[PDB]
């Protein structure tokens, strides 16, 4: 939960903190039922901790140490998936989570990870292979499909259906940047007047009297 | 003896390595001494099946060239020669099913070579299909045969796929030659299911194929879309996904970035859970996994949705390809099945015909409303109801097409009323769709601007009045006494409807009618009067505008 | 805290000198900022706390773009952040921005981020400095404070004029050879400006004379070799080899791997694995621009058949023609995967391997001892597979050893040295090899 909220929280040394947290929780990754729930929970936490996490040991040696630390976490996850290879579903959930742990670990750490990751690609388990290949897919197109037309689409009588529906459902907190997003976008395509004509019309329409107009 | 001894010789020659020498001799004799082929391939498979896996690799390598000659024997059409080639193909098929660890080898070299050879492919396919027929869908014989069918296509794609798809279309037509009430029960169901299996496997290779086929494949989708056991449904979803992907990349086509973007977004749309429910897939993460009963008792509204999406795919493409006949061929194929009597397929076809069509005639509408009537006669005597729903959906899609001065627009309002009177949940949904679209149609035709809806519809009743009196007196609603309240009586049942979507449609219809009745006066839409009041009272639980 | 005092040690931004209009001058040294290494916000703050005591009054900036590449870029969100962080007047009080050694990459960067740079287009305050001499028309010589490493590039140059850079459109360039780098200077490119692409000896991975009139440079991390035409190519190449060698003597002491894992997995009995593999193949094709017939489309849920061997094979040999550089990298990883696989996946590996084998001659025609060694090691691993994988063995001989028969000293020495069942298999395999 803390990692989900990480976008809200403040960190002096976030990367080091998350690194040290994976290091600690990975020790737990090993009554039998509860220890297996601990494995699941630990791995779900580790999947959250690994999500855009560059690794950091405690310069050229630092990249090699980072690679050695990658190899430790990665090998431990591999062992856990080999051990996997209601009792059945818990094991499959642990396996799926483990695969996502590898995935996230790779997605951040590309320079340390790719060589060992090919070793995942060989691995006897087809489900893990497939998921790992989708991870590779993320890296390789990372380093047009960006259709904003749907936002600037105008219906008959100039409805702007997407923006008007987006205007009445987005929380009031993000209203301050929604105006920034729509104004810059429509102005970039010479449709600024269409956006203003639609939004201004809705205000006067619902305004009770002339003194309520655009006040507040 | 010539083929027998030559097989013994080439087999034992390997029994160590000289394999390319054996193949060179095999090639040479295959070219030079073709009569040996009949005996030789029969003897090859006999020795192969007895031999070790190492010998089996060797055996297929020496078999590879001979396959070419198998056409010679076939040109004649006398039984004995054609039969022994057909037996050789069945033995090669049997061999393919048996040796699960020779499996890519057999397919690449034996089936890839056979894939070159056009003439034989009808014999090969009937051998595959009869092999699949041994148990139908779920028989490992059929399952492997479908996976193998891609190898057949790989050499001469267009002819193989044309024969597979052609058999599918012809067999779907054959269902109508001897109808059954329900498609899954049909005398030819297994034959369809087998070909649907092949069509999934082929569909990824159809990335080479689609340009001639695309209509026929959607014709198959149309009948199959949510039918049968869940694996066949998953297959049929996959069939469409793979076809759309194939339309995004066929090296023969040249679609625009807009058309390609439409297809990309269509793949995305077909990948959504919405489309899974349309295809009668529920309770699954991935259609692929199941593709390689809890029938949702099929809702025609789902097929309607699929068909318009496939229509938007086809239309987008047809702008870019002006030289195609695809939508016209689909129109003809759907039309044929919509009009012909076949209880299982005809409803599905009617829905599709209506959705896809770009023109219609009063003679086609006559056939549809005659089908509606005959389906209601059959109700005197479930399938009938699905046919009624289909005809009403068809009328919905067809009525925007009809000519601006046609009486039929006004007539279809009463068809909708009669349908609502039936009291069946899906029929009422369909009748309200028909009615909703009918009132949009008549308003787009300006017809209300100088007349009340009451006068327009009651005029069409006047000749009918002798019949209508008997309907109204058995219904216990009488439009002659008060039109607006009778129409509202029908609409009020729409508020009961189990689906919130049909309630909201019913509300739109009431709002439309309210507006229309006042439109001929030139009043405000909420002006209460002897005609508007019925709609206002109907709207009273549902409209904040009416309430205020 | 302490990590911020570190930027001042990098000196990507420093004050130095006064212009001939009596304004303080500041240098941004683009190549010293490495995106992803320093906190953007930190760098910005350091630039702020550098300009704070001055940006109320007029001032000038020198942007040294010497050797600026992708590794020095401002990411989109970082770029735009530069145009809003400062007080409005701070932007207004820049009277001159001198741009030094702009290059082809920055130019490309300029066009890619056209949207955010619109205000800079045709701006009169951006003065692109034609050559190191024109900086004096704005700054006294004794006032100029470019980094010493920039000034070093300007001395004792061997200059080759009127060369032609070959590309979709050929461009007129000067090729200059200095003791530590090659500089390729272009004629007016779009303001109209002279670009200066800099290639340090250390990044010149290969140099190849094609004709007496043409040569190529392979630059570390740039994929596509640069190709030049000039009547004195022999001499240009000689001087660049000399510079690369000097650098060497002074030193103290994915496509292939992923393509195999895609292709081999397309084989699988698992359907999800096939779809995933197919998407990976698509991604590799796009990312590495791999030229492919029967075009490839990325998408979810694409339910590919299990028997697709003829498709995988077609992709493979089309790739084997189109993408030969992969061959060593690819074949070695495939043969490793052979040892991992089931018999079905082993067989499939042979079929798709078969086209690739033909390319191996290119690598022993190449004079690199490492590439000759890697071919030899591939042949050793092909032998190791040939010995181990007995069921396959007649089939392996037919595909692999026949095609290889079409190197053959190295092949026979590998057979003999491995023999020195191993010896019997090499004898029996030599029968196939001889057919070629």
């Amino acid at each position: 939960v803390m990692m989900a909220r990480r976008d809200d929280l403040s960190f002096c040394q976030e990367m080091k903190f998350r690194n040290k947290m994976v290091e600690y929780l990975t020790d737990w990754v090993m009554v039998k039922c509860l220890t297996r729930d601990l494995d699941q929970a630990s791995m779900e936490a580790v999947v959250s901790l690994l999500a855009g996490l560059p690794l950091q040991p405690e310069g050229v040696e630092l990249m090699e140490a980072k690679s050695q630390l990658f190899l430790k976490y990665f090998t431990l996850f591999m062992n856990l998936l080999n051990d996997c290879s209601g009792m059945s579903r818990r094991l499959a959930s642990l396996r799926h989570c483990t695969v996502l742990a590898m995935s996230n670990l790779l997605n951040a750490n590309v320079d340390s990870g790719l060589m060992h990751s090919i070793g995942l690609g060989y691995h006897k388990d087809l489900q893990t292979r497939a998921t790992f290949m989708e991870v590779l897919t993320k890296i390789l197109q990372q380093g047009f499909e960006r259709l904003v037309e749907l936002v600037t689409m105008m219906g008959d009588q100039g409805e702007l259906p997407i923006a008007m529906a987006l205007a009445n459902v987005v929380p009031c907190s993000q209203w301050d940047e929604l105006a920034r997003v729509l104004v810059t976008l429509f102005d970039s395509r010479h449709l600024l007047y269409q956006l203003l004509w639609n939004m201004f019309s809705k205000e006067v329409e619902l305004a009770d009297s002339m003194q309520t107009l655009f006040r507040g | 003896v010539p083929g027998t001894l030559l097989n013994i010789a080439l087999l034992n020659l390997g029994s160590a390595n000289n394999t390319l020498f054996i193949v060179s001799i095999s090639k040479t004799l295959a070219a030079n001494e073709p009569h040996l082929t009949l005996e030789f391939l029969e003897e090859c498979i006999s020795g192969f099946s007895k031999s070790s896996i190492e010998l089996k690799h060797l055996c297929l390598e020496y078999m590879t060239p001979w396959l070419s000659n198998l056409v010679r024997f076939c040109k004649h059409n006398d039984d004995a020669k054609r039969q022994r080639v057909t037996a050789i193909l069945d033995k090669l098929i049997t061999m393919t099913i048996n040796e699960k660890q020779m499996y890519p080898s057999i397919q690449a070299k034996i089936w890839g070579s056979l894939g070159q050879i056009t003439d034989l492919l009808d014999v090969v396919l009937d051998s595959f299909i009869k092999t699949s027929a041994t148990g139908g869908l779920g028989s490992i014989k059929a399952e492997v045969m479908a996976d193998t069918a891609v190898a057949l296509a790989s050499g001469n794609v267009k002819l193989v796929s044309s024969k597979v798809i052609g058999r599918m279309c012809k067999i779907i037509d054959k269902t109508c030659l001897s109808p059954t009430p329900t498609l899954e029960q049909h005398l030819m169901w297994d034959d369809i299911a087998i070909l649907a299996r092949y069509m999934l496997m082929l569909s990824f290779n159809n990335s080479l194929d689609v340009a001639a086929h695309l209509p026929y494949l959607f014709h198959v989708v149309t009948f199959l879309v949510a039918t049968g056991p869940l694996s066949l449904r998953a297959s049929t979803h996959g069939l469409v996904i793979n076809i759309i992907h194939s339309l995004c990349t066929c090296s023969q086509l040249h679609f625009s970035e807009e058309t390609k973007q439409v297809l990309r977004l269509s793949l995305t749309e077909f990948s959504l859970p919405k489309f899974y429910l349309l295809f009668g897939i529920s309770k699954v993460k991935s259609a692929a996994v199941i593709a390689f009963y809890e029938r949702e008792t099929f809702a025609l509204t789902s097929l309607e949705t699929v068909t318009e999406a496939l229509l938007e795919i086809m239309e987008a493409c047809m702008r870019d390809i002006p030289t195609c006949k695809w939508l016209d061929q689909w129109t003809e194929l759907a039309q044929r099945f919509a009009f012909q009597y076949n209880p299982s397929l005809q409803p599905r076809a009617l829905v599709v015909f209506g959705c896809i069509s770009k023109r219609v005639s009063h003679g086609q509408i006559k056939q549809i409303i005659r089908i509606l009537s005959k389906a209601l006669e059959s109700c005197l005597k479930y399938n009938s109801q699905v046919l009624i729903e289909a005809t009403v959906i068809a009328l919905t899609k067809l009525q925007p097409l009809l000519n601006k001065d046609s009486p039929l627009h006004k007539a279809l309002f009463w068809v909708a009323v009669a349908v609502l009177q039936l009291d069946e949940v899906n029929l009422y949904s369909a009748g309200t769709a028909l009615l909703e679209q009918n009132l949009h149609t008549l308003d787009s035709l300006r017809i209300f601007n100088d007349k009340s809806p009451e006068e327009v519809f009651m005029a069409i009743r006047n000749p009918l009045e002798w019949h209508c009196k008997q309907m109204d007196h058995f219904v216990g609603l009488n439009f002659n006494s008060n039109f607006n309240f009778a129409l509202v009586g029908h609409l009020l049942k729409g508020y009961r409807h189990p689906s919130p979507a049909i309630v909201a449609r019913t509300v739109r219809i009431l709002h439309t009618l309210l507006t229309l009745v006042n439109k001929h006066r030139n009043c405000d839409k909420f002006e209460v009067n002897t005609q508007s009041v019925a709609y206002l009272a109907a709207l009273l639980t549902v409209s904040e505008e009416v309430r205020s | 805290k302490e990590e911020f005092k570190a930027l001042k040690t990098l000196s990507i931004f420093y004050q130095a000198g006064t212009s001939k209009a009596g304004n303080p001058i500041f240098y941004y040294v683009a190549r010293r900022f490495k995106t992803g290494q320093i906190n953007g916000d930190l760098l910005i703050y350091h630039v702020l706390l550098t300009l704070k005591p001055y940006y109320a009054k007029p001032y000038e900036i020198v942007v040294d773009l010497t050797h600026t590449g992708p590794s020095n870029r401002f990411k989109t969100d970082f770029l735009s952040k530069w145009f809003v962080v400062f007080p409005g007047f701070a932007y207004d009080n820049v009277s001159a921005v001198y741009i030094y050694n702009c290059n082809s990459w920055v130019r490309e960067y300029t066009k890619y981020h056209e949207r955010l740079l619109t205000g800079l287009k045709g701006s009169k305050r951006l003065v692109f400095i034609d050559c190191p001499g024109k900086l004096a028309e704005h700054i006294e010589h004794e006032q100029q404070k470019l980094p010493a490493a920039t000034l070093a590039l300007e001395e004792d140059l061997k200059v080759f004029h009127n060369a032609l850079k070959l590309a979709h459109k050929d461009t007129k360039v000067s090729i200059k050879v200095g003791s530590t780098a090659v500089q390729v200077t272009s004629a007016e490119r779009t303001q109209s400006v002279f670009l200066n692409d800099i290639y340090y000896a250390s990044e010149i991975e290969e140099i190849c004379l094609v004709d007496e009139n043409q040569f190529t440079l392979t630059i570390a991390n740039q994929g596509t070799p640069l190709t030049f035409m000039h009547q004195e190519c022999e001499a240009i190449v000689q001087s660049i080899i000399h510079i690369r060698t000097r650098w060497e003597l002074s030193q103290p002491d994915v496509p292939g791997t992923l393509l195999n894992i895609a292709l081999l997995n397309l084989g699988s009995s698992d359907p999800s694995l096939r779809s995933a593999a197919y998407n990976l193949l698509c991604a590799l094709t796009c990312t590495f621009n791999l030229k492919i017939e029967g075009q490839l489309l990325e998408t979810s849920g694409l339910c590919i058949p299990a028997n697709n061997t003829l498709f995988i094979v077609s992709i493979s040999k089309t790739l084997a023609a189109n993408e030969p550089h992969l061959t060593l990298e690819f074949l070695e990883e495939c043969i490793s995967g052979f040892s991992k696989s089931s018999i079905e996946l082993k067989h499939l590996c042979l079929e798709y391997m078969t086209p690739w084998l033909s390319n191996l001659v290119r690598f022993c025609k190449h004079n690199d001892d490492a590439k000759r060694q890697r071919v030899t090691a591939i042949l050793d691993k092909l032998i190791t597979m040939t010995i181990n994988e007995k069921q396959m063995y007649p089939s392996i001989q037919a595909k692999i050893w026949g095609s290889l028969g079409q190197l053959l000293d190295v092949v026979l020495d590998s057979f003999i040295k491995t023999s020195a069942i191993k010896a019997e298999v090499m004898a029996d395999t030599a029968v196939a090899l001889a057919s070629g």
